[PDB]
């Protein structure tokens, strides 16, 4: 029952007795701190102050303790984790959740998960540990004696960024990182940061991907972490000065990583410097990437991506002096002869451990690196098989067998490999609303050359422009652009580039000569302009002249890297900023996450206030919610979980608002959620006291045709407030008496029935 | 000088040196069993751990060595035997 | 003529019975009895890539008789098998369409025409006409997906139970169909 | 319908059904050709002598047996016959 | 043929699209229908906002093609769609 405003406020009483006055005193302020009332504010946090406060205490004071006492109307501000997660899985559970098909939770295979002690884990000493001992150098060194394939592993990665949009929660990942250690004890590295995971971390999953790095960071602190880093901007969505490529290394070296993938989408070893120095600055090891496009094994490919270009460019990332050279395919294009050419040449020019990064995408991608290890490569990299395959990495456990009998192990345990690869099937299982459309090898790769994902996302690009029907034109124009630009490497997001513009040609039934003649008057893509205004970098053969001249419209393009034109970040003013705009406790990690990405972190701010951490939740309940009757236990840490079990959901009320009634752990528990019904007419509505003459009733089941007052509004007596419908029939609703309305219980076209309240008027 | 309490016990005794220790602002550790995932006392500690799925019902408020090990994975300093269970047993103590 | 490929001919430990020369001795046997052509039928995808070069390497020398190789890609190592019998002189491959292709089916016909790039022998086909069939087989494909199988990586536990084509899934299903669904752990190991 | 989740009949993709003509067709001579003038002892040795690898495609049986229940209809198979015909035409054979 | 008099709102059945044809624009996922912004009639350019939709809490922008007419507007504000169905007719 609710409280009336006509007699004095007392809510509770409260008293304590003890042996003395300090006894008594803790007595209270722990009676005070148990004390949980809500739908109204308190005085609660205030006496708590008084308690504690050492003149209180002292037993000294007076009536004039108050007004000379300013600390006591200082109060903290009081969150509730458990509340917020209620609140949380009620939302989910009534309205679902985005891209999810709505259906209710489903019953997964249980698969319980393997794990590794501690202790156990605490005594390995693998590449992390060598890291540690011999610096960046020294790990290098100790690669290309190594006579075995030392294997990365890309599940926490690339795997998933390939085929689930990168959606894979830390929860899943933290889940199995004790047997991963172990699984992977003598591996180079583990795949786990970098790509699209900062962003759809923060944004999509809205979790901390630096809680995933620190937290695995623990559980796997026996191998080396690897993280991707594109040169120009890290992981980041735009340009940026130099200071926020070198706080943002500073700070992921210092967080856990150790191996940095770093590359450039056009290879310009340029705008290559500023991560590699900041990289060397954390005394990490940096890897040096040459991404491949073309085909050194056909002469009329290119004239430029031949042999001596891929030789010609190693050699410079290693008077750059980079630990390790990477090959990073990420079109599937190297094929099995191009592989073993490939690294043969590069062994010879280089003296860089070669470390190598191919997708599936052609099928061809084991025969790949069995080429390149009979060439003789230090590192490739992997996936366990279940998340495998396709545009993913090859799998390590098929990659295992297929090496039988050749001169070369792959170094790894097997047996732990297949029990990885059972725990993420039925894992997989969870993120079936993203899985990827491709289900099948794709030799087209060979000539249009999309990486990754690409020559999906395009193809639903497509059908949204209405081209569905004509994929095929597109994706030889996607071609055409490439080499209209002058044959350029595509990486995210230069491939980009080819496809906007690809789409754009063929939309706009534009050939190589019209782009140039009609160009004028054609507004070509934001992002072929920007591309041509220098904005990624410079493409290896330059821009032409006059297709640059036709996109610009005049507008000036850089005449140096990106990076050099901004000014240096101030960071002072930005955790000015944050402090001001948060409560106090901010952090580096939480800064240079805002620069890089400000109004996504902004967003998973004002969601951690409203959710907590929602990292915590198994993934079933976070994509789900719950069903009635279920019990879920959720670990928040050791010794420390919520047992939520959700009773049932109650019809919605006259705001469509549902009552949820759950138990937390031993106590009875009631949360609204306002339910987005899709039409409006399922709402029950509070049936009017008939006794009472400003309470308006409803005499007949009907539909409200339309409504004519709402809260506040005064209008004398027989005002026509509210129509009906009765049976293909309007009334006119009229006021009894001069007044004003309180409440309007319905919308247009709800449904009524008889004694339904739907207006009060004083 | 106790900076985390260990209540080797269930029920109203539990949640009575629970109290007592909150009011002392030493930190709580409870233990449960099987059928007591539903018992009160194991929600009135700042930290509640199960004893051994393995353990069945009685014996698992018995059993001096796995309750220890919960003892050291927690980092206790002191633990609160309560009445009727470990709290006459002298191997226990030891 | 056909033999049916079980074991692993690179591990003497896996068997005494089936090696390479039990292999040799079934193909004279096989020539013997007039068959025009030898076929090897790796029915559960058991044929790595080091014994395809090797079993197909020694029957070219044991008979005369041409030789035609079936394999599933079901470990995901289909591929890698073939390439190794190219090199080892096989006359016949077992391929399909891309669209029809990888795991428990036979290879793609597709990826092994690029994959041979740069080697000494080239698959005799048309691409361009291979990559058109996938497409249309891509699309057909989709009105059979109440028959899609379960699986959707690599299986390299096939080594140790050597389970033959479709198996896999169907003994799962007969397992939950019988209450066992769960433990299907020791069925796997009860069939080795 | 059997094995089939009673839903509303599925939105499919349009199949673009590539086709070649029966006159195209009847000039070519493949394996079937060199079957009816040489037999299979002759095909056997004319296979021996060929340096490419020649391929027989499993699409029709052994690729939707595996992957479909091996419930790929006649109708299917029959909409890309004459394609079929031309993309294999230097084929071994069709399983 | 009888007019409904809003007994249903959205139950409405609509017609399948043309896929062969050009100017049929359908349904790619099912969904709702959020905002109808074009009339029959209408002039259009290309890629004009024509249709929002509402699939699993994500909003889409249905978008025309080509600069054309607006000869057919299928649904209504709140209407359900399935993948398929014709949504919009322009030449
Ligand atoms: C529907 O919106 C119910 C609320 C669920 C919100 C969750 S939290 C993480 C996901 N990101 C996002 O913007 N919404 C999802
Ligand atoms: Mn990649
Ligand atoms: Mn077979």
């Amino acid at each position: 029952a609710e409280i009336s405003p006509y007699y004095d406020s007392l809510l509770v009483k409260l008293s304590t007795h003890a042996i003395s006055f300090k006894q008594a005193e803790e007595k209270m302020v722990r009676s005070l701190r148990e004390m949980r009332i809500r739908g109204v504010k308190t005085n609660i946090p205030f006496l708590i102050n008084v308690m504690k406060n050492k003149k209180f205490t002292s037993g000294d004071y007076t009536t004039k303790f108050i007004e000379e006492t300013p600390e006591l109307f200082d109060i903290q501000p009081s969150l509730d984790r458990g509340t917020k997660t209620l609140e949380y899985i009620g939302n989910v559970t009534i309205n679902g959740f985005p891209n999810v098909e709505k259906r209710p939770k489903p019953d997964y295979e249980l698969a319980s998960i393997p794990t590794v002690s501690s202790s156990k884990i605490a005594s390995f000493s693998g590449t992390k540990q060598l890291l540690d001992e011999v610096g960046p150098k020294g790990v290098a060194e100790w690669v290309k004696k190594q006579d075995d394939v030392l294997l990365t592993d890309t599940t926490f990665r690339d795997a998933h960024q390939s085929l689930l949009a990168t959606r894979v929660r830390t929860k899943d990942m933290i889940n199995i990182a004790s047997k991963t250690a172990d699984v992977f004890k003598d591996g180079f590295s583990l795949e786990m940061w970098g790509g699209a995971t900062f962003d759809v971390a923060y944004n999509f999953l809205k979790e901390n991907p630096w809680e995933r790095l620190e937290r695995l960071r623990k559980a796997i602190p026996n191998v080396l972490f690897q993280m991707l880093l594109r040169a120009s901007n890290a992981v980041g969505y735009k340009n940026y000065p130099d200071n926020v490529i070198h706080k943002f290394v500073q700070e992921s070296a210092k967080a856990g990583i150790d191996v940095f993938r770093i590359f450039d989408s056009l290879n310009w070893v340029d705008q290559m410097k500023v991560a590699n120095e900041a990289v060397q600055e954390a005394g990490k090891i940096s890897e040096g990437t040459i991404c491949y496009t073309g085909d050194i094994l056909n002469p009329e490919r290119s004239n430029i991506y031949t042999l001596e270009y891929y030789v010609k460019l190693a050699k410079e990332l290693e008077r750059e002096g980079f630990h390790i050279l990477a090959i990073k395919d990420m079109a599937g294009l190297l094929k099995p002869k191009a592989a073993y050419e490939l690294i043969g040449e590069l062994k010879s020019a280089v003296d860089l451990p070669i470390h190598l990064h191919t997708h599936d995408t052609s099928g061809n991608g084991l025969l790949t690196y069995k080429q390149a290890i009979d060439a003789g490569v230090d590192i490739i990299d992997t996936a366990v098989a279940s998340m495998s395959g396709l545009t993913s990495q090859p799998s390590a456990n098929s990659l295992y067998y297929a090496l039988n009998g050749f001169p070369r192990h792959l170094r790894t345990d097997i047996e732990g490999m297949e029990s990885l690869s059972h725990y993420w099937s039925t894992v997989r299982t969870y993120y079936s609303d993203f899985e990827s459309d491709i289900k099948s090898p794709n030799t087209e790769i060979y000539q249009h050359e999309m990486p990754g994902g690409q020559y999906s996302n395009l193809s639903q690009q497509a059908k949204s422009l209405g081209l569905g029907e004509r994929f095929d034109e597109v994706k030889d124009m996607y071609r055409r652009v490439n080499f209209l630009f002058g044959d350029i490497v595509k990486v995210a997001p230069s491939s980009k580039v080819v496809g906007d513009m690809a789409l754009y040609m063929v939309q706009n039934d534009l050939d190589e000569q019209s782009v140039i003649t009609d160009g004028y008057k054609l507004d070509f893509p934001e992002s072929v302009v920007s591309f041509f205004k220098g904005e990624i970098g410079q493409p290896v053969n330059g821009f032409n002249k006059d297709l640059q001249a036709v996109i610009l419209k005049g507008q000036e393009a850089l005449t140096a890297r990106p990076g050099e034109y901004l000014e240096p970040v101030d960071f002072e003013k930005v955790r000015e900023l944050l402090e001001e705009e948060q409560q106090g406790p901010v952090t580096e990690q939480d800064i240079i996450s805002y620069v890089l990405y400000p109004k996504v972190y902004e967003q998973y701010i004002q969601t951690r206030n409203q959710y907590g951490n929602l990292s915590l939740l198994d993934t079933p309940t976070f994509f789900f919610g719950m069903r009635n009757g279920e019990t879920v236990e959720i670990e928040i840490d050791k010794g420390k979980r919520l047992i939520i079990k959700l009773e049932t959901i109650s019809e919605p009320d006259e705001n469509g608002n549902r009552t949820i009634y759950y138990a937390m752990n031993g106590q009875a528990r009631r949360i609204y959620i306002k339910d987005e019904n899709v039409h409006t007419n399922a709402n029950v509505k509070p049936k009017a006291d008939k006794s009472n003459p400003s309470h308006i009733g409803a005499q007949m089941p009907g539909s409200v045709t339309e409504v004519k007052v709402s809260v506040g509004e005064t209008v004398k007596a027989n005002q026509p407030l509210l129509i009906t419908e009765a049976m293909k029939m309007e009334t006119t609703i009229q006021a009894p008496f001069d007044g004003v309305i309180k409440q309007v219980t319905v919308n247009n076209g709800d449904t009524i029935a008889t004694g339904d309240l739907l207006i009060e008027i004083e | 000088q106790i900076k985390k309490l260990l209540v080797a016990n269930r029920g109203e005794i539990a949640i009575r040196i629970f109290r007592a220790a909150a009011e002392l602002d030493i930190s709580t550790v409870a233990i449960y069993s099987n059928e007591d995932k539903s018992s009160l006392h194991r929600y009135k500690a700042d930290e509640s751990y199960l004893v051994g799925s393995d353990l069945g019902p009685a014996e698992s408020y018995l059993n001096i060595e796995r309750i220890i090990d919960v003892a050291k994975q927690a980092n206790v300093d002191a633990i609160h035997p309560g009445y009727g269970f470990l709290s006459e047993n002298e191997q226990f103590a030891r």
